[PDB]
């Protein structure tokens, strides 16, 4: 029935690396394209990034430009995002997300559980 | 103007695609296959074969 | 960039009653807007997109309105389960997607 | 002349699995892509899926996302769909299809019979 | 996905008439159009593609037209056997395949 | 030098059966895909199968398919198309071919004399 | 499938003239195309493949050019043997083999 | 009824020889082949040696590849098996074998009783 | 040398049940396959030959089957007298005679 | 050091056969594919037949379909090339040639001297 | 077939120099190219095969490189025994063998 | 145990030929193939030839064909190997071998020790 | 023939630790390597066929992996007289024996 289940979470320092999955169950993964999606502690919710279903092209906020870099393997069906120079403000519950599928909604329909990242020492 | 490129353009596969097989494809035996024989073809006798009279 | 106000941020009501969340965009988004409704500790559900078309599996009771910058969700009967936060999402051709401060929903 | 004819079909109670068979005769298989097409009693028409020649894709109505796998055997000459976590909105008549075979234009032209499926208790 | 609805959904007439049967679509799906015949207790069959092409064995007297959202089926002069059920089906490139309700023929 | 002589014509009736035959001479047959080109009445040339060097792959003209069938054997030098359910469309000159063997490029060099079908009553 | 249309469905010439015949495809075939040669009573041959290779054996005197949808065979100086009916059959990839219906050639 | 008695075991220091024959009785020895199998403590079967009508050909397993010799003598309607350079791995009870006559069957149909040659110290 | 590999190792049953032994080669040995049984105290006895073929006096409850790596030996009804150690034995063409592991049927 | 030489040429009618000779020396005939090339008096080489070890299969050059045979005779070590229905394309010197061996690799490595044939009035 | 271009098609050198000759290729041919020398009278010898490999016995001031439809035929040091014809020679799969033009190599 | 015994080496002048015997020891010569395996001083191991079992066929490596000549003869228990028209690349120790004998492995098992042939002046 | 290349060419260890010697090769060879020990004066000894499979009496220590153009010999525990040269050899059909450089592993 479709779920996405994320992991890779924990503790870091600001500065250092965290890498992030979305091993993907059920779906046609290929067909696809993906999105990340930050949740702060504040309740916002921020879209990070995009990418498109062979890896063509990618997209970023402005806020994770540089930083971060997301990257699919379709063969593993499963989808990756990793952090560079992180900082206080990209603690957050992150979720993966799975676009709608339409002409033209960019539209998240099947969330993940969600992965927590802290940025402290 | 808006130089960039379009972050929301339809990032999804095609259903649309074509989903056949190739009707003109190259139909023909390949002229440049290997024409020798294999050098590692086993060499050794048979020992199964027939010990009767 | 575009910042996304919905108002007001929290409605209280009871079952049964008639809300309206609205959602401001601070320049022209066409229709290209979808609602989102999260319960807590949950991952958010996907309600309207197109800011008019009801998503499938989500009950009726769910309608959205509105062109341009003014958009609202109106939810014609409350029911007990439809207590939650309620975001706005745009995404409109060429700019990023971004979401609604949330709005809440509080019993009686 | 080529026919198509389904079978698999019954009563299932909401929740249960199904498989659908579209054993085809006289067509060559292999280089056809087929399509399921599900016609609700209220005589609407849904498009369900599509497999390519050799399996290498395939696209589902979002509506199944998940559920329904389809598979195809080009040896036995003969097409595949499972059914999986039904409910009461695929209760209805399924049809077989093939792509009629144009460039781009995605039409069927040889349907099938039907098999009907009944999801109730 | 792409909504398509066909009017009128019942358009009754008698042998010798002219009818015709429009499709609309949501969005511009250019020319990626189809029609399909369905009579009682059978599969439909295809009618017309690419919204204006005649397919093989059918008979002549079934004519498409229009592009962008407004498409017509026209059938020169009804014949008592072209009393069915119409659907229009479209194709349009990364757009799942979607069709309309259903016009119905009904004799005078 | 090749020449190719086809047999097997004659008149019958709508929905017989025929034979056809292409015994070839002087090619190496096993090497080359062959195809069958039809010519209805109206001086219109039509496409109608192809078969591959081993007869691994068959593609059929929609206007035949599921009604011709064509086989290979490379022992007796000999290419078939048998047909099934013929009207009155299939009346026609049928030629023979062989294709020219390039890289991506299909065209017919060996054209046969043609062998005559009539459908009739 | 893909229609081959050529024009002039007849064009009339005399012994040391040049002439062009076109071929139209109705979409685009990139370059795989050829050119047959009909004389009554006998299969075509083959004359031109790719489009714009002159075959085997063929005399210089026959060329043919252009992509897309806008083909050319062009006679250089038409000779006594030329007078043929002439057909442009295309190969493109995933779409199956069409022919034209074929330009005549009269003598004066 | 075809009986085949095997003798000449003991017991042996590694690196000695041992001669092992399977006299036949009542068998039509001359014109029909032989087999030599052994048969490990641990209940495995391995195949030693072939010696064709005539005694032609010997074939050999590759772990008894020049430490073991048979010979075959007609006249005395007797088999035999030499072995040289013993070790460890070489103790089990030893069987001669008798194949079924086949075109192509390598098979045994009156198998031998077993002798018992022990490597030790 | 060509290893086959005999699943179960031991097969307890009962009489009367039906036991399948099966003999998977390392590589196809076509049907050049051989089975025997092996009583205690006793040489292993030949069951069938070209891996379906029943030797002489051997009882017809016994029927082998498979080709190229997968092969099955089944003893239709098991009997009193059927508990023994049975093994598979293969003869292919430019390949040395080596033997089984093993499937040994135990009472209850 | 593998030299292999051609005889049989010289100069023919129009339409007139001829038959040419490739007898080998030192060299393992039948476990090498053998090519024939040619090359114009316009100093342009064209490759135009070649048969696999066991002559199981003969490929010819498009423009020399039809008219020229090959054959391979293991049994006195040479290479036979029969011509019939020749042209004034075919003025050229005839080079015998080995293939060199290599899995994917068809290049010739040990080439004869050649013969000329000539046609002309 | 596959048209081979090899270019320049004359140039002239002195002893010492370096010397780098192309072959071009009318479509992908990958990477299997073969390079010829031929002395004037002798039949011609391989340096280069899989378009990079340097053939046994030939001097290593060969070489040769490039993918797709660009092949270059590169000379270190042209030494006076290296004033030949030079072709090149592919040999793609279910493609005929085909050879360029030729070029020449001619002192000073 | 089969050992592999292998002289006729020496030194010769470049051009001039040489023979190489392997008479063999306790191992079944006739019913195993034999190779020949070159070790250059740059610590190198190249292939030279292989010999059937009854000698039917013959092959060699490309860099000794025409120029080395295998001979079999089974009556003595001895591999033959006649070296000509030699140069300095061809100045190497010389290994005797015996494949193991699987179905399609081509391992050896029973090494020679080497006799060492020297190309100088 | 197929180039067949060995990595590290040298690489030092002490008794007791876990060593692993990996081969390159230019295209496929499925599974037809092996690997030889060669200690100083003696020649070479058989270790792994079919690239996985251990030799009769090869010690367990020694073990093979890989397919395609990938494979590894892995050393279990690294043992005083394991100190020589390895090689990697391959026997792929239809193409020629061909060995590896050699890689000598040295004390501390």
């Amino acid at each position: 029935q479709v779920q996405l289940v994320e992991s890779g979470g924990g503790v870091v320092q600001p500065g250092r690396s965290l890498r992030l999955s979305c091993a993907a169950s059920r779906l046609t993964f290929r067909n696809f394209g993906m999105h990340w999606v930050r949740q702060t502690p504040g309740k916002g919710l921020e879209w990070v990034a995009v990418i498109w279903h062979d890896g063509s092209n990618k997209f970023y906020a402005d806020s994770v430009e540089g930083r971060f870099t997301i990257s699919r393997d379709n063969s593993k069906n499963t989808l990756y995002l990793q952090m560079n120079s992180l900082r206080d403000e990209d603690t957050a519950i992150y979720y993966c997300a799975k676009d709608w599928g339409g002409a033209s909604d960019r539209v998240f329909d099947y969330w993940g559980r969600g992965t927590l990242v802290i940025v402290s020492s | 103007a808006n130089p960039n490129a379009n972050p929301n353009a339809n990032p999804n596969a095609n259903p649309n695609a074509n989903p056949n097989a190739n009707p003109n494809a190259n139909p023909n035996a390949n002229p440049n296959a290997n024409p020798n024989a294999n050098p590692n073809a086993n060499p050794n006798a048979n020992p199964n074969a027939n010990p009767n009279a | 960039d575009i910042q996304m106000t919905q108002s007001p941020s929290t409605l209280s009501a009871s079952v049964g009653d008639r809300v309206t969340i609205t959602c401001r965009a601070s320049q022209s988004v066409s229709t290209s807007l979808a609602w989102y409704q999260q319960k807590p500790g949950k991952a958010p559900n996907l309600l309207i997109y197109q800011a008019s078309t009801l998503y499938r599996g989500v009950p009726s009771r769910f309608s959205g309105s509105g062109s341009g910058t003014e958009f609202t969700l109106t939810i014609g009967s409350l029911q007990p389960d439809d207590f939650a936060t309620y975001y706005c999402q745009h995404y409109n051709s060429y700019s990023r997607i971004t979401f609604g401060q949330g709005t809440r929903l509080e019993i009686k």
